[PDB]
């Protein structure tokens, strides 16, 4: 195949190859969950001692899948841009200017030579003066905003389960939809516990924040 | 401030006082103006006490770099040299220090000065500070080479005692460390009020 | 500005830029150095000799400092150019430090010069294998070797470029503790001798003691030769 | 080899460099480390290339500062500069806030700087046990050239790694004395090395909770340990 | 238009075994004038146990405020979650004030918080970075007066342990006499009492003139 | 067949096929109409929907890039989103520098500049979006179309994406001198909804928005209980 | 002006001499410091100046020479090249950003053959340099406050042909004349000789 | 793009040096001769069309009072090296304040060529020039080469017909020509190589005399076609 | 356009620098090109190509300064090159800008193996860094200072340099060395020199009678030092001899083409 070296390369039916395979990264990590209901966020991840979950200001944070080092780079870079827009502004980056910025970053890497893409995905959860927010990142430079999803590994699984289930999402308590994310990252695979499964939440009241083993295992 | 320092058949003694003086009003009476770089290297501190204390711990990073680099331990010479060169680069931009480096390397006991303007100095005694001009005076009559180790603290205390007591920027407590070839070890903190009653 | 990355990896962890240039150090002329109690021998081998070369021929053992010598195998530009780093080296480290350079300190800084050779996009990397030897100011001697990838490594005794396996397997029979000065100079010619053709002059010969260096004249090298010839006829 | 460039990926998603540099570590020297609840020890494989080789100048294991140490894998030169960055990023920590850096903390330090290529031609192809004390305990952390780092209660890199992984599988639990982790090192490293194990042909360290100070054996220490055998 | 303002007023703080106590005035001063009498940025909490204390020009401390937090919240980010200690907090600071050697801070600050022991301390800093760690410690506009006193009362040298309660009372009466006498000084003083359990709050009025 | 791999080379014929493959993601898109209007301009787009677990306003296609102003993308959206971000800049740039919201003929002229350039060197690849532009500026409604190569084109109606050439039969059908921004939005429905393949692309949403006199001259997503 | 140096060429050497005197402000810190420092086996320069100024500058002309002796086979340069080689070094800093070095200096040669095809005029060479980078050969020349007594002392009494014995006893006058009309202590010279067979302390003069 | 387009093959040849050389040699002919007191050089210049405009094409060039040249080849190159000269001469004067001389000028000329044959991402200028000046040394005739070679001639030429014209000015030439007698076989030269009636609107040429370099008008070039 | 890159500082399979080899061809075609070392200076000889009556003059002011082939450093060095010509125009810039910077820090001048040095170094520059070729040229320097006496140096394409007694590049030098080798000897006059050097190039252009226009000869030799201007300089020091580089006109060659052809029709 002549058109799948560089990412500076169409190819003739008007395909990125490169980025792709970039994206294939993803579908190849570890899976990770997110559901929302009215006011809150959780995100699971299977982990496969991995740090998979981040927190990128007092009022976000995210999962990745696929390349480690690249999904800390993209957290050196969010963290920067909200702690700056904190300092300017005495409050919190906005969820959707976040899923802009990275975006743009993201889409950057794949069109000049001197730029590598992403091999990572993120799960981007938040909560802000619009309520609770759920985004993707992918390696192309396509950000979606979600009411559930899933992304890695078998993670199709997850995708089914969900499917079935959200609709039901808006109603619920925070201790059912922590369920529905583990029942849903359970699909995607040896069983859960608190050595080797994260949970992380965010909404109203609640700062960004992954559970410790105590206080998971109420919920594991 | 005053600091002295000097090299004798047993090693070396540094003293101070630790007083901390605007020029009117007295900030502190508990400033610690002898800098445990590590622990075979003493620096003194004098002038300005944030250029002293930045530039010795920067010092002290070196000399730790030095020693996994190379394993093993640099001597006086380059560490007063270090220090020397950065003081040196700095000549224009308005530093203020007036150091002691001391250690037992190698070659044996070696004291050195060193200064804003980049100066360094191998000298056998040496005061520095506000009382030096009182210090020498008593350090010059008592000094000798074949003093013991305990003559040789108490002329370093009765020294700095001295110039404690005519100097308004000098005061506190009197501090006595011994170099050896051990490395070095504190040898006395007192008040210089309680000295006072002591040589009176 | 050219900033092509040159030296990358290959189906199973090979750098061919550095293979290549450990190559071109099998080729070059062959060297030897020979660490006795108080004394270090460079000896190298001359291309051949010619009527018209010129007596006073160019040194290919270069002296870094007071009390360091170094003598390479492989390009011989390239080995200059390595030569002068190190020269710079110790001037600086004597401006910045009072102190004169150790060996092993020097000898860290040129394998980093090599190994950053490497890795820097826009260039390839030196083609140049090194023996460094001298002494502490405790008048203990030090040898060392620093190859294309940036390894460095201390040694007793040891043979870089063509012949380096044979000369260095004779090395590993025959090498004694502890040996005089004229004792590493007959030891580091005939280790030569396996490689070499003749010994009249195509060889070059440095005696680094503690506070002396002499790049030995051909009245003296020719009794050792002979005093060599003889003893490889036995 | 310059079909492809230093960036590209592959058709599921690996990049191609990175590959290859693991593959590289893979030739190595045989290292590892082990955790116990008491300490945390460190050995490697010298193999030096001759006799006439002084053994001293070829180590493996080099302090990073007074509580953690390394064992590296791979290529040695590029080893050397990592452990540069790491022995400055442990000083400047403790210059700016006068306590010593976490084991953690230096893992990652190490591995921001493995990724920097695209700058420079090509990733390290260099793996590193870091092993240290702080308030956590005994700590064993690997990095690899994918910038990926991972904590550990024991591990291998190397030639001999497969093979020291199902002698872990068997022998390991997480509850063993410092004895018996000084013993199961030199049990694997006789089984995977092509030589005859000797007291000058591998190197031995420790930083047991104990004193948070990492010590490097003697040979006259690491023969009671062939002798316990 | 000098870019340095000196807004006045002035902070003090005591230790002892388990605790510190710490206060500062709410008046903002101008040039003869005061903006207002209730400014609360002298005093700025850093972890659960750190405060950093402030006087001098105000639109300073609140930069140094921030770098300090945003310093702080990246040692967590690269240490695992984990807070930098007091300690570490006040060696952090002096370098940071330091490397402004060229354009200072017109700032005298304090660290002020519990050790690893659980004992009160305080870090007085000049303005380029050059501290100790201390029982007590005081400045900005009354503080050549109130020194003295705690000097006095705390070490009695020149003579022949207290409660929260007992310290609370000696800080509430020098701040009472530093506003009677001090023209820059007044109008409350907000205390932070630091115990491991946390931190209680306390305004205490003084006088308006 | 070397001649096709980089954008910087003509081939033997004066073709540049980097380009011309840019474009072939443009065609394989989804399918957005536009209308210039007596009172101002009417887009809509179809949004095919990847997922029945999206929030709405996910993957939105159009995007304001000053008051007055909005662009529409077609083909692929994060290429799409780079040349919103130079749209915005220019016009920002025309507010401060000049004072003056910048004209629809100009704001296209520079965008249409930014697109040619990515077709002229060696390390860079043409972006594979059009960008429909809508104004209503000093000079009255405009309607541009910019595409890969930086051909830019004002325009009556328009249509680009995979159903574009049913779509263009049925714009002809139209009469841009009567027909109003409250017509258009219910006709320009009408088309996106016939032009639907419903066996490759099950679920959908359609965006529209505008810039009329009804709206004070903003540019907007129409309010969502009008279609 | 603080410190004397004093330096004359006769036929077959070089006499240089420098008072030991290290001061802060109107304390002697000590009397000890040696200002006349080796450059190689038949060089010496005395400087005049500030520790600081003074250390730096001279470090850098000898690692810089050092420099070009094993770039060129340990072949001794002339003296009429390191005084070249000084005298663009203070030029240069003195139109630098970080300014002029504040020495004032006097490079002392003995210029001996390098090999049997070397022409070169054996012999000894004085050269005056100042710290804007003045550089002048002379005969005898002086820095420092006792400069102008020295110099019309040995303006009086210099002769080329003194023997070396001579030439000790005049530059002990010119020490003591400094020392007995400089108000500023110069209590105790080093003096060194430069002769074909290299650089050497003068211990008789004190 | 900074790598070098210009390499050694096997056999130690340079051949963008040589390719850039084969394009200078199938421009358009023009030649050279230099006088006891002056020195002449003249070009073809023929449009494809006559609805191109003949009197604004350009083959002779002045690049300072005293010097001119003219080139063979790709045209838009030579203007490069025109440009580049005529700035050196100003240089060269508000240094000195005298005319540069010739032969500093063409060495000047030559390492911009030789830059071009060694510096990353450019080809090779793909025209020779021409150079006749005057200067202190008196008058000269110089050609330079993609090469960045120079020689010094008392006659020459390049381009398609140079072998030919080369010959017949071998014959013609002598040391002792007059300038009037130099042009005359300069155009009698050209006139023999021309495809079509050669007429003063598809001819140029050059004159230097008194130490001064002049095109000729297209009248002043009428003059002299008719006495031959 | 990373895919149209040559690679021209690329190692090849088996520690190779293609581009430092196809250069050093470049050299073997060039026109031939000898240098001899004598006891009264060096002296260095060069082939000119076939003489079109039509070649003219550039009239120089100064005829000690180039040739075809010869040229002067400084005073105490001159050179003679093969290979690309205006490469080596670029490198001999780059020679006499480092000789007069010497000159300009130490008053000296510079010794001829420290400048052979630099000239090397800078085409080692051109093998490591830059992806451009390199230069495609060999030189042979003649040079005279006080460390080493009369000195003659070679300088490859690799940047590396070499001293002799006799040598030669170009064309037909492996013939050339060859007679060299036979007829050299420690104990040469610089008349006796430039004969040898007639004779090996008459051998190698291939003709019975040496054709003095084709023909370039210099010399590096040793003069009567000038006038002494004590006054204006009165610690100036002026050695008794200084060095000359001295291109010979025909005039001087007369006498030499006839002891030529003398020693090859007595052969």
């Amino acid at each position: 195949n002549q058109y799948d070296t560089n990412t500076t390369t169409w190819s003739p039916t008007g395909r990125l190859f490169q980025v792709e395979y970039a994206n294939e990264a993803v579908n190849n990590g570890s899976a990770a969950v997110g559901t929302k209901n009215k006011d809150f966020v959780v995100l699971t991840a299977l982990k496969r001692y991995q740090e998979k979950v981040f927190k990128l200001d007092d009022h976000v944070g995210m999962a990745i899948a696929g390349l480690v080092a690249d999904g800390r780079m993209l957290a050196r870079f969010v963290r920067t841009e909200c702690m700056n827009y904190r300092y300017m502004h005495d409050s919190d980056n906005p969820l959707p200017l976040i899923a802009e910025i990275v975006g743009e970053k993201y889409q950057r890497h794949i069109q000049f030579a001197g730029k590598r893409p992403f091999g990572v995905g993120l799960l981007i959860a938040g909560y802000d003066s619009t309520g609770p927010h759920l985004y993707h990142t992918v390696p192309s430079g396509d950000v979606f905003d979600f009411k559930a999803t899933a992304m890695g590994l078998r993670s199709q699984a997850a995708r089914t389960y969900l499917e079935k289930h959200f609709e039901s999402f808006p109603d619920c308590g925070l201790d059912e939809l922590i369920m529905h994310a583990l029942k849903a990252l359970a699909a995607a695979t040896a069983e859960l516990n608190i050595k080797n499964t994260t949970i992380a939440i965010v909404g109203k009241g609640t700062p960004f924040m992954v559970l410790t083993e105590e206080a998971a295992r109420k919920y594991l | 401030t005053t600091t002295l320092g000097f090299h004798f058949d047993g090693g070396i003694i540094l003293a101070v006082d630790s007083r901390a003086s605007s020029g009117q009003y007295i900030s502190s009476q508990t400033v610690m103006k002898v800098l445990e770089i590590n622990e075979y290297l003493l620096g003194t501190m004098a002038g300005g006490a944030a250029d002293c204390q930045y530039w010795e711990r920067v010092l002290g990073m070196e000399c730790r770099l030095w020693e996994l680099r190379n394993n093993c331990r640099i001597s006086v010479a380059a560490a007063s040299k270090i220090l020397a060169n950065i003081t040196y680069s700095y000549r224009n931009y308005g530093l203020s220090m007036g150091t002691m480096v001391a250690g037992w390397d190698q070659f044996g006991p070696s004291l050195y000065y060193v200064d804003d303007k980049g100066t360094r100095v191998k000298h056998e005694l040496f005061s520095v500070g506000s009382g030096s001009i009182y210090a020498y005076g008593v350090l010059d009559q008592g000094y000798r080479k074949n003093l013991t180790v305990e003559e040789a603290c108490e002329l370093a205390r009765r020294s700095i005692f001295h110039a404690t007591y005519r100097d308004g920027a000098s005061g506190g407590i009197v501090t006595v460390y011994h170099v050896h070839q051990g490395g070095w070890t504190q040898i006395s903190r007192d008040d210089q009020t309680k000295l006072y009653d002591r040589y009176v | 500005s050219y900033d092509r990355a040159i030296t990358v990896f290959s189906p199973d962890g090979h750098l061919f830029q550095v293979e290549y240039a450990q190559e071109a150090v099998r080729k070059g002329l062959c060297a030897v150095g020979v660490r006795g109690k108080d004394s270090i021998i460079f000896a190298v081998e001359k291309k051949s000799v010619q009527k018209l070369q010129d007596s006073r021929t160019i040194r290919k053992i270069y002296k870094l400092d007071e009390h360091i010598y170094l003598a390479f195998a492989g390009l011989s530009a390239d080995a200059r150019v390595l030569v002068n780093h190190a020269q710079l080296e110790c001037q600086r480290f004597r401006l910045n430090y009072e102190d004169a350079v150790d060996v092993d300190l020097l000898v860290r800084y040129v394998a980093k010069v090599q190994q950053k050779s490497t890795q820097s996009s826009g260039s390839r990397p030196y083609g140049v294998s090194t023996i460094i030897g001298g002494f502490n100011e405790n008048g203990q001697p030090h040898l060392w070797k620093t190859d294309p990838s940036g390894m460095s490594s201390a040694w007793r005794a040891v043979a870089i470029g063509r012949n380096d396996k044979t000369v260095l397997e004779f090395m590993e029979k025959s090498y004694q503790e502890n040996m005089t000065r004229d004792q590493c100079v007959h030891f580091a010619i005939k280790a030569l001798l396996e490689a070499v053709e003749s010994g009249s002059k195509n060889i070059e010969l440095v005696v680094l003691e503690n506070k002396k260096a002499l790049y030995m004249g051909d009245d003296e090298l020719r009794k050792f030769v002979v005093e060599v010839e003889k003893e490889r006829e036995e | 080899e310059y079909d492809r460039g230093v960036n590209t990926f592959s058709p599921e998603g690996r990049i191609f460099q990175i590959e290859y540099a693991i593959e590289a570590i893979k030739l190595g020297s045989t290292s590892l480390g082990i955790q116990t609840p008491d300490a945390v020890v460190i050995a490697a494989e010298k193999r030096v290339p001759s006799v006439l080789v002084d053994p001293s100048s070829m180590n493996k294991i080099l302090e990073i500062d007074y509580h953690m140490g390394t064992v590296l894998s791979g290529m040695v030169a590029d080893a050397r500069i990592l452990v540069e960055h790491a022995r400055v990023e442990a000083q400047n920590h403790r210059f700016t806030y006068d306590e010593p850096m976490r084991v953690e903390s230096c893992a990652l330090a190490t591995c921001d700087l493995s990724v920097r290529f695209g700058l420079m031609s090509r990733p390290f192809g260099v793996s590193l046990l870091i092993a240290g004390v702080d308030e956590n305990g005994p700590q064993l952390w690997q990095t690899d050239p994918s910038g990926t780092y991972t904590r550990y209660d024991a591990q291998a890199i190397g030639a001999g790694a497969e093979a020291a992984q199902t002698v872990f599988n068997e022998i390991y639990h997480r509850n063993m004395t410092v004895e018996e982790a000084e013993t199961l090192a030199v049990r694997i490293l006789k089984q995977v090395m092509e030589e005859e194990l000797t007291k000058s042909n591998i190197e031995i360290a420790i930083v047991p909770a104990s004193t948070g100070k990492l010590e490097v054996y003697d040979q006259t220490k690491i023969q009671r340990i062939i002798d316990r055998l | 238009w000098s870019p340095y303002a000196d807004n006045g007023g002035t902070i003090a703080a005591i230790a002892g075994k388990n605790y510190v106590i710490l206060g500062g005035d709410t008046r903002l001063n101008g040039d003869f004038c005061i903006h207002t009498r209730d400014d609360r940025t002298k005093l700025f909490q850093l972890t659960e146990h750190t405060f950093l204390a402030s006087t001098g020009m105000q639109a300073d401390r609140l930069q140094l405020q921030q770098m300090l937090k945003y310093r702080i919240q990246w040692y967590q980010y690269n240490n695992g979650g984990k807070l930098p200690s007091t300690k570490a907090i006040a060696k952090l600071t002096s370098t940071m004030l330091y490397q402004r050697r060229f354009f200072p801070y017109y700032t005298f600050n304090m660290v002020v918080g519990l050790d690893e022991k659980g004992a009160g301390v305080c870090y007085s800093y000049d303005p380029v970075g050059s501290t100790e760690p201390f029982r007590y410690g005081t400045s900005g506009s009354a503080s050549s007066f109130v020194e003295p006193l705690m000097d006095c009362l705390l070490t009695r040298q020149h003579m022949v342990e207290l409660s929260m309660t007992e310290t609370l009372e000696m800080l509430k009466n020098a701040f009472t006499g530093a506003a009677e006498r001090d023209i820059f000084t007044g109008d409350a003083v907000c205390f932070h009492i630091i115990t491991a359990d946390g931190i209680r709050s306390e305004l205490f009025e003084l006088r308006n003139d | 067949t070397e001649h096709d791999q980089s954008t910087d080379i003509f081939s033997a014929d004066g073709r540049v096929f980097q380009v011309e493959y840019a474009c072939k993601a443009v065609d394989n898109g989804s399918t957005a109409v536009a209308a210039c209007c007596t009172d101002g301009v009417v887009v809509a787009v179809e949004k095919i929907l990847t997922s029945r677990m999206l929030e709405e306003g996910s993957n939105d296609r159009i995007h304001a890039v000053d008051r007055q102003a909005g662009v529409c993308i077609c083909g692929m959206l994060p290429d799409g989103r780079a040349v919103v971000s130079r749209a915005r800049a220019e016009a920002e740039n025309s507010r401060d520098v000049f004072a003056t919201p910048i004209p629809g003929s100009v704001l296209a002229s520079r965008i249409g500049e930014f697109m040619h350039v990515y077709t002229t060197h060696y390390a860079y690849r043409p972006f594979g979006c059009s960008v429909i532009i809508a104004s209503y500026a000093d000079d009255g409604p405009q309607l541009f179309v910019s595409d890969p190569s930086g051909t830019v084109a004002g325009y009556y109606g328009i249509a680009l994406g995979k159903g574009k050439t049913v779509a263009k039969t049925e714009l002809e059908k139209l009469n841009f001198k009567s027909i109003t921004c409250d017509e258009a939005v219910v006709k320009l429905t009408k088309i996106l909804h016939d032009v639907h393949d419903k066996s490759k692309d099950k679920l959908y949403e359609l965006e529209v928005a505008w810039v009329c006199n009804k709206s004070n001259c903003v540019f907007q997503h129409v309010p969502n209980d009008m279609i | 002006m603080s410190e004397t140096t004093i330096a004359f060429r006769c036929n077959g050497f070089v006499l240089v001499a420098a008072a030991g005197l290290n001061a802060f402000y109107y304390i002697k810190i000590m009397d000890t410091e040696d200002k006349v420092t080796q450059l190689d086996s038949h060089k010496v320069v005395a400087c005049a100046g500030e520790n600081g100024p003074r250390v730096n500058f001279v470090e850098y002309i000898k690692c810089n020479m050092a420099l070009k002796r094993m770039r060129e086979h340990g072949r001794v340069i002339r003296t009429s090249a390191a005084a070249s080689f000084m005298r663009n070094a203070l030029a240069g800093a003195l139109r630098s950003r970080d300014g002029a070095y504040l020495v004032n200096c006097l490079l002392a040669g003995y210029d001996v053959a390098a090999s049997s095809d070397d022409d070169i005029a054996t012999g000894p060479h004085l050269y005056y340099m100042d710290y804007l980078g003045t550089m002048q050969e002379v005969p005898y020349g002086c820095h420092g406050y006792g400069a102008s007594f020295v110099i019309a002392m040995l303006d009086r009494l210099w002769r080329p042909d003194l023997t070396a014995q001579e030439a000790v006893d005049l530059m002990q006058k010119c020490c003591d004349e400094v020392k007995k009309r400089v108000v500023i202590s110069n209590d105790k010279f080093i003096c060194k000789a430069v002769t074909e067979n290299g650089v050497e302390i003068v211990n008789t003069v004190s | 793009s900074a790598y070098g387009l210009t390499t050694f093959s096997p056999s130690g040849r340079l051949v963008q040096i040589e390719y850039a050389t084969t394009a200078a040699s199938k421009g358009t002919t023009a030649l050279g001769v230099k006088a006891m007191d002056g020195v002449v050089i003249a070009a073809e210049k023929k449009t494809t069309s006559p609805l191109a405009a003949s009197l604004t094409v350009q083959k002779v060039f002045v690049l300072d009072d005293h010097v001119g040249c003219t080139y063979s080849g790709i045209g838009p190159d030579c203007r490069v090296l025109v440009d580049a000269a005529r700035k050196a001469c100003q240089k060269y004067r508000l240094t000195y304040h005298e005319p540069m001389p010739v032969s500093q000028l063409v060495r000047h000329i030559s390492s911009l060529y030789q830059e071009f044959t060694q510096s990353g991402g450019v080809r090779p200028f793909g025209c020779s020039l021409l150079v006749a000046g005057a200067d202190s040394q008196g008058n000269h005739l110089y050609q330079v080469d993609p090469s960045g070679t120079f020689w010094a001639w008392k006659a020459t030429s390049i381009g398609k017909g140079s072998t030919d014209a080369k010959t017949f000015l071998e014959k013609r030439y002598t040391n002792e020509m007059e300038i009037e007698d130099a042009v005359h076989t300069a155009l009698l030269t050209l006139k023999e190589g021309f495809d079509g009636t050669m007429t003063a609107e598809n001819t140029q040429v050059g004159r230097v005399s008194e130490g001064k370099f002049e095109l000729f008008t297209v009248d002043q070039l009428k003059d002299y076609l008719d006495q031959i | 356009s990373s895919r149209y890159d040559s690679r021209t500082t690329t190692f090849s399979p088996e520690g190779r620098l293609y581009q430092v080899e196809y250069a050093e061809e470049a050299i073997s075609q060039a026109g031939t090109v000898i240098g001899i070392l004598t006891t009264g200076g060096v002296v260095l000889g060069a082939e000119k190509g076939v003489q079109n009556s039509l070649f003219d003059s550039e009239n120089m002011e100064d005829k000690n300064i180039s040739g075809e082939k010869m040229y002067k450093i400084a005073s105490h060095i001159g050179c003679s090159v093969a290979g690309v010509t205006s490469d080596a125009y670029a490198l001999l810039n780059y020679a006499r800008l480092s000789a007069n910077r010497h000159h300009y820090t130490y008053q000296e001048p510079m010794a001829a193996e420290d400048l052979c040095r630099l000239l090397c170094d800078e085409k080692q520059l051109y093998t490591q860094y830059g992806g451009v070729r390199p230069f495609g040229v060999s030189f042979l320097l003649a040079g005279w200072d006080r460390h080493h006496g009369y000195q003659l140096y070679h300088t490859d394409t690799s940047g590396n340099y070499n001293a002799w007694r006799a040598y030669a590049i170009g064309q037909n030098d492996q013939v050339a060395q060859s007679l060299l080798k036979r007829d050299w000897k420690p104990e040469l006059t610089l008349d006796e020199g430039i004969v040898l050097c007639l004779r090996v190039l008459g051998k190698t252009m291939d003709t019975v009678k040496l054709s003095a226009e084709r023909l370039e000869v210099a010399v590096l030799h040793k003069v009567p030092a000038p006038a002494t201007q004590k006054l204006l300089e009165p610690y100036g020091v002026l050695p008794k001899t200084v060095p000359e580089f001295k291109i010979l006109r025909e005039t001087d060659l007369k006498p030499l083409i006839a002891e030529a052809d003398r020693q090859r029709e007595a052969e």
